[PDB]
């Protein structure tokens, strides 16, 4: 069956290089054009680039915004396609998803995260979010990399509870915050792996 | 001379039922050889994109068989025959007149249908112990509203709020909000709340300390 | 920009493959090659594997024999020559089972009241499909909760329909004999879940089965399928209703397409085989004897009779076969037919032969004919898989055997047009460039007619070697050992490959028995020990266990384990060992200039097993490479404990040191307890008891048992102390150790230790981290360098530990570490402690014992009492070798008039 | 018991010795067909399959043995027989399966001839299922285990 696995990407400095991979199974990679489509986090879906087979000339296109950053290449030996990414800014931040066509996009990889960043590893800071008169929480905050996952109580009140998507924060560091409903014995416990941190904290007025 | 599509910007759905979503582009994309110009893409939540449809009717092997498209020239359909709970996510009409293809555009984001719900708001204080740090949060929560839309406005202002949504949730198909205020410590004694909207809410809620 | 035409280029492409997958999607669903993955079968004379059919046919054997006695017939009033007399048979042969009446009932958790109410058909079918997937090389336990579908031709013959109503409180009776039980008990008992039909077409009820089977298999509905027939006639009433009808051979023998063809002659047969899709069985890696390509039933219709064949239904179905597959006629280099030996049905069938594969048929390449049925008879509902069988082994071999009885062909066929002819010899029938196919027939007295195409499969050290054998009696632990001891004692065997097939295709039963060995010579010399019920050997372990799985605890003890040059052999033999040590001497680098590779192979000016600033390091570094050798054959720990700094090992394996820090705090406190040498003392020895006799002294550094215990302090008092146990009674025994650990005397270090090793990261542990110096689990988090600290000052409460942990569930104490010192304190702590009372406990290597083959003794210890072990990785590169099948002990059941 | 032997060809002494099953299995499946507003004439040399569920029940069992030159008794109470000589009297071509599955034999024979029709190798099918207790076995049978 068709696949494309792809690898290589993750935590890179502005400045710095990537070369990413997408090696393809299953198909004559040979008579396809590849292309590469990047997603910044929750954003839309943006061409980086492309690459015909060598049946239609070998030849690459770029999007504006990569042109003289970004090259595309392929061997067709190993059927490989790569994206070679140079002076990386933090606007590349995306997840990168290469594709089988440059037209038709029948068969899309898993995709490859590619962060931009020259922030230092940063255990979180936890806030309460505290009730006064059914709802509370905690805040997750000033950490670096992601991810960081929250529980309540360890695990054992799931209901209720909206964990948030992490933000990233002008300064580069994330924060995310969890929240419960509950009226009228609330911990929320945090793990930041990267950092070896852990945290639990008690919401009261 | 640049070819646009426009699909609608959210479509909620109800498994069992069918779906329809509409496309209309700046131009005709029907060809000299006969076919429509113009391709169908899903990205469901934490997945990468996937090929349903091309050339405005063709489906392409593997594609579950409710799905078909329709329509010529500058309007166009998809259909789903009969909506599964797996098919929310969003869902992209691509014109392929004219290449390359910058974007994708905002495509049409399906979700579950369920009755209108306003939010729940909420606000929070900084904590004592951040305050010590030199620095204040402050969050304001609208929980459990549908559909998504809801803006929240502060009063202590611009520039210094971020907010952040849930996916709709698996059991009562709501979504939730947090936005957060951050000022330092200074510009927050300085001052002695959190404007919500949404369609749910006979009008505008306010939440202050 | 891309142009129109790379725009098309692209759209069309997507619609030729979407035709593509779908044309590929119509061929499967209606002519998807189907593998012939195994076979099995009780046929008569005591053929009851296939290469013994083989060995009969390509002698010309023929198995006639005389009726059965040992089944309650009534011989004398059953015979009388004459066709017309009522109640009589004029025959008196018949191919029959060797033991139709045999079964290991336990073997299959069958009561002895229910194994005899149960049809000896039922009781075949059962042992045969064990055997059949055991000759697939597939473990049959693997098949349980599989889309596995079971097609069985089976008819009643009368099992207990003349002996006397009893009680049958459970309904033995009904599903005993019940021709739907014959196919579902397969399921039932190897847990498949696939459908499961019985059908009765009479003759041709088998390869029914079979054209149903692979229909199963192409549209996905069954992922294998286990497909034959049983007949086993256990009342003489076929000879008797036959007889009226002088349809029986009067010396029965069944004479296919001779001159002298007189009649049936009927036979008793179990045959199998097992299908599966042949794309199915290359992905998977199952072997491939032959291929089913097409198949076709029909009916007679309205022929001369209910029961008279017709020559052109024949026609029909053949034709059919061969279109369904797409091959033509000229395809097909020879035919096993229905070939009963009739003298009406015989000319029938060799016309319609004639009439299709026969016409304009290569004048250098006839058809070649011949039927089963002339040497074994007519296995009535298995005659068409029998057949079937008999073409898969003529394939594999590479020759059509001779079919008997034709030294005249006959002469109510005129064979003159020369397209068909008998095979009156063997006939070789070599792969080559033609590919080699023939065709089974089976044709019912029911009219309904089948004919199936069957095609050749298509072309495809020194170190030790656990063997592993299981049994669910001990008597068939003891076969099974003795037939892996005649495998090896061949030259054709293949130590490595055999090992490799008793661990990965072979049921893991209760009973179980292992030898260890290099040579084939060890092999057969340890597995007739087990043959024998003796396990004298060392290289030889027997348990038994109900359980599959254990709850493991690794164990990693202080000192005392030490001995020189403890494994190295390790280092050569393991590369998972090899690999961690140098991970172990890279850690240590920044910290000391010698190196712990070094000191195990005892190179030149490398330290010395004296200088706890050695010991405990290297000490370290093997356990925790031990630690990763157990868990690169599967094993993983539930939980850690330690003892002392054996805790720090633990803590590693654990997850919550990484190495880097492990090897600071090992280094680290190894020093310091060199700074006090001289200076302290330790002794072996109940706790309250020896505190009470310590109060004169201000000199208890671990609790192992309720009379093990560990005194430690300074020389002085050492000696003085042990006086009075002395002169009182029971023993004390010192400790090769210039320090007191566990003591006062520690206190001096606390600053400096702390301080060294203080810049340690403790992690989350992965693994349960049971401490015995805080008595219960700890987050891992929590071992700090004061938590190193209060380890070195506090008392070692080891057997609480043990103690808490068989009382929570945990039920296989694995010693981690290059010499057993804990096992024994270990199993007594597990006897008396209210945990389970069948735990097992074992150590990893031995003073005299630190190779590979000592290590995959201590794992056979622990894999014959429960632990699940991943014998695959000790054999590399080997491929499974072909075994027997499970040596089924058998005792008498059958219901007599 | 009741039959109507002439209508079928068969002979008062073949009649005797025919399993009731296969007798109204011959009469319903002719029923059958008239029903489906076929002349049941038309369906000779067809490719009508027959696919039925059927278990012997002990009719004849505890009947003397007699003379039985045409064979009468075997081909009389054989399952195989009661799909075959449907095929055998109505001319029919197709597969003719007798299956056991016990309760779900009839859906299971439901099933493999909806098979045979969705491949083309059967035309139309006859499908279903007889069950008559010649004798009281199964009342005796599932009493001793308190199942009735
Ligand atoms: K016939
Ligand atoms: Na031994
Ligand atoms: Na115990």
């Amino acid at each position: 069956e068709v696949q494309l696995v792809q690898s290589g990407g993750g935590l890179v400095q502005p400045g710095r290089s990537l070369r990413l991979s997408c090696t393809a199974s299953g198909f004559t990679f040979g008579d396809y054009a590849m292309s590469w489509v990047r997603q910044a986090p929750g954003k839309g879906l943006e061409w980086v680039g492309f690459i015909r087979s060598k049946a239609y000339g070998g030849t690459t296109e770029y999007a504006a915004s990569v042109k003289g950053r970004f090259t595309i290449s392929r061997d067709d030996s190993k059927s490989i396609a790569y994206l070679q990414m140079n002076s990386l800014k933090t606007e590349d931040t995306a997840v990168y998803y290469c594709t089988r066509g440059g037209t038709l996009f029948d068969y899309w990889g898993q995709g490859t995260l590619v962060t931009v960043s020259s922030a230092s590893t940063k255990g979180p800071s936890v806030f309460p979010l505290a009730p006064s008169s059914a709802a509370l929480g905690c805040l997750v905050k000033d950490y670096f990399p992601e991810p960081v996952t929250v529980s309540w109580n360890s695990g054992a009140l799931t209901s209720g509870v909206h964990t948030f998507p992490a933000v990233l924060q002008s300064s580069g560091l994330y924060s995310l915050s969890s929240v419960v409903t509950v009226p009228s014995t609330y911990i929320c416990n945090v793990n930041h792996k990267p950092s070896n941190t852990k945290v639990d904290k008690k919401v009261e007025p | 001379d640049v070819v646009m599509t426009q699909s609608p910007l959210s479509l909620p759905v109800t498994p069992g039922e069918p779906a329809s979503i509409s496309c209309r582009s700046s131009q005709s994309l029907l060809h000299s050889n006969g076919y429509n110009y113009l391709d169908w893409y899903l990205q469901k939540p934490g997945q990468s994109p996937q090929l349903l449809i091309y050339l405005g009717s063709n489906r392409a092997s593997g594609v579950p068989d409710r799905f078909s498209g329709s329509g010529s020239g500058t309007d166009f359909t998809l259909k789903i025959s009969r909506v599964e709970a797996e098919d929310v996510g969003v869902y992209y009409c691509m014109q392929s007149l004219q290449t390359p293809r910058l974007t994708f555009g905002p495509g049409t984001k399906v979700d579950i249908k369920r009755t209108v719900a306003a939010p729940s708001v909420f606000i929070f204080p900084p904590s004592d112990e951040q305050l010590k740090s030199g620095t204040a949060s402050v969050v304001c929560l609208l929980n459990n509203f549908y559909p998504r839309g809801a803006k929240v406005q502060w009063k202590v202002q611009s520039g210094n709020s971020q907010e952040s949504v849930t996916e709709q949730d698996s059991k009562d198909s709501t979504y939730s909000l947090s936005s957060t205020l951050t000022l330092s410590k200074a510009d927050y004694e300085k001052h002695k709340a959190c404007e919500v909207t949404h369609q749910g809410l006979s009008s505008p809620v306010t939440k202050s300390f | 920009m891309v142009t129109d035409s790379e725009k098309v280029a692209e759209y069309l492409r997507r619609a030729t493959l979407d035709l593509r997958a779908a044309r590929q999607r119509i061929r499967e669903l209606e002519s998807d090659p189907i593998a012939i993955v195994s076979m099995a079968c009780r046929l008569p004379g005591g053929v009851n594997t296939p290469q013994r059919l083989w060995e009969l046919l390509r002698e010309g054997g023929e198995t006639l024999s005389g009726f059965p006695t040992d089944r309650g017939w009534d011989l004398a009033r059953l015979h009388h020559p004459d066709p017309d007399n009522p109640g009589t048979s004029y025959v008196d042969k018949g191919g029959f089972l060797d033991d139709a009446a045999g079964f290991d009932a336990e073997f299959f958790g069958v009561s002895p009241r229910e194994a005899a109410a149960m049809d000896p058909q039922q009781r075949l079918l059962l042992e045969t499909s064990w055997e059949l997937v055991e000759n697939a090389g597939i473990d049959p336990h693997s098949l349980r909760g599989t889309a596995t579908g079971v097609f069985l031709g089976v008819a009643k013959f009368g099992y207990g329909e003349d002996t006397a109503a009893a009680e049958d409180v459970e309904g033995y009776s009904v599903t005993g004999v019940a021709p739907a039980v014959a196919s579902g008990r397969i399921s039932y008992t190897m847990g498949l879940e696939g459908p499961s039909i019985s059908v009765d077409t009479a003759c041709s009820s088998s390869l029914v089965a079979l054209h149903l089977a692979v229909e199963s298999l192409r549209k996905g509905e069954s992922s294998m399928a286990v497909v034959g027939g049983a007949a086993v006639m256990a009342t003489p009433g076929v000879f008797v209703d036959f007889s009226r009808q002088r349809a029986l051979a009067a010396d029965g023998r069944s004479k296919a397409f001779g001159a002298g063809a007189d009649g049936f002659g009927f036979s008793e047969g179990v045959t199998l085989v097992l299908l599966e899709r042949l794309s199915e069985a290359r992905r998977n890696g199952h072997e491939v004897l032959a291929v089913v390509r097409g198949s076709a039933l029909n009916q007679d219709g309205a022929s001369n009779g209910l029961s008279a064949p017709s020559g052109p239904a024949q026609r029909r179905v053949i034709r059919q076969a061969l279109e369904s597959c797409g091959l033509e006629p000229g395809d097909v280099d020879a035919v096993e037919a229905h070939g009963t030996g009739t003298a009406l049905g015989d000319p029938i069938e060799a016309n319609a032969l004639l009439d299709t594969y026969g016409r304009d048929r290569d004048a250098d390449r006839p058809l070649w004919l011949g039927s089963v049925k002339s040497n074994i008879g007519h296995t009535q509902a298995a005659a068409g898989v029998t057949g079937l069988l008999k073409v898969v082994l003529a394939l594999r071999n590479g020759e059509l055997p001779a079919t008997l009885h034709v030294e005249e062909p006959t002469p109510h066929v005129d064979w003159s047009s020369g397209g068909v002819a008998l095979l009156a010899g063997n006939q070789p029938w070599r792969r080559g460039e033609r590919t080699r196919r023939a065709a089974v027939s089976a044709f019912g007295i029911s009219g309904t007619n089948a004919h199936v195409i069957v095609e050749e499969a298509p072309e495809r050290d020194g170190r030790p070697v656990p063997l592993v054998v299981s049994a669910r009696s001990t008597a068939a632990l003891r076969a099974q050992a003795a037939q892996i001891a005649e495998l090896l004692e061949r030259p054709d065997a293949d130590l490595a490959g055999v090992g490799l097939g008793l661990a990965t295709t072979r049921a893991r039963h209760e009973h179980r028995a292992a030898v260890v060995a290099s040579t084939r010579e060890e092999a057969v010399r340890g597995l007739r020990e087990i043959a024998a019920g003796a396990a004298t050997a060392d290289a030889v372990v027997e348990g038994v266990t109900e359980v599959d799985g254990r709850n493991v605890v690794f164990l990693f003890p202080g000192q005392g384990s030490q001995w020189a040059g403890m494994g190295a052999e390790l280092l050569s033999s393991s590369p998972v060992f090899a690999g961690k040590i140098r991970a172990c001497d890279e850690s240590m680098a920044p910290m000391q200039d010698w190196k712990v590779s070094d000191v195990l192979r005892q190179a030149p000016g490398a330290p010395g097993l004296d200088r706890v600033d050695v010991v405990q390091p290297v000490l370290f570094a093997v356990m925790v490479s031990l630690a990763e050798l157990w868990r690169s054959y599967g094993v993983e720990p539930a939980a850690v404990v330690g003892h002392s700094q054996g805790e720090i090992a633990a803590a590693h394996v654990a997850g919550a040191l990484t190495l880097e820090d492990a090897a600071k705090l090992v280094v680290g406190r190894s020093r310091l307890m060199r700074s006090l040498s001289g200076e302290g003392g330790m002794a072996a020895v109940g706790e309250a008891a020896v505190r009470e006799r310590l109060r004169p002294w201000q000199d208890v550094a671990a609790v192992n048992g309720p009379r093990s215990v560990v005194v430690s302090g300074e020389p002085g008092a050492l000696r003085a102390f042990s006086e009075d146990c002395a002169a009182e009674g029971i023993r004390v025994r010192d400790i090769d150790v210039d320090y007191a650990s566990h003591s006062p005397q520690i206190e001096r270090v606390r600053e400096e230790l702390l301080e060294t090793t203080g810049d340690i990261a403790p992690r989350p542990a992965r693994v349960t981290f049971h401490s015995t110096v805080e008595s219960r689990s700890m987050d891992g988090t929590e071992l700090d360098a004061r938590y190193w600290y209060r380890n070195l000052r506090e008392t070692v409460r080891f057997a609480d530990a043990v103690t808490r942990l068989a009382e929570s569930g945990y039920d296989a104490f694995i010693e981690v570490s290059p010499h057993p010192v804990v096992v024994q304190a270990v199993e007594e702590a597990v006897e008396e402690a209210d945990g389970a009372e069948d735990a097992v406990v074992v150590g990893s290597l031995h003073r005299d014992g630190g190779d590979l083959s000592a290590f995959l003794r201590s794992m056979a210890t622990a894999h014959v009492s429960g632990v699940d072990i991943r014998w695959d990785v000790a054999l590399p590169g080997a491929a499974p070798f072909a075994l027997p099948t499970y040596p089924f002990q058998r005792k008498r059941y059958w219901l007599q008039p």
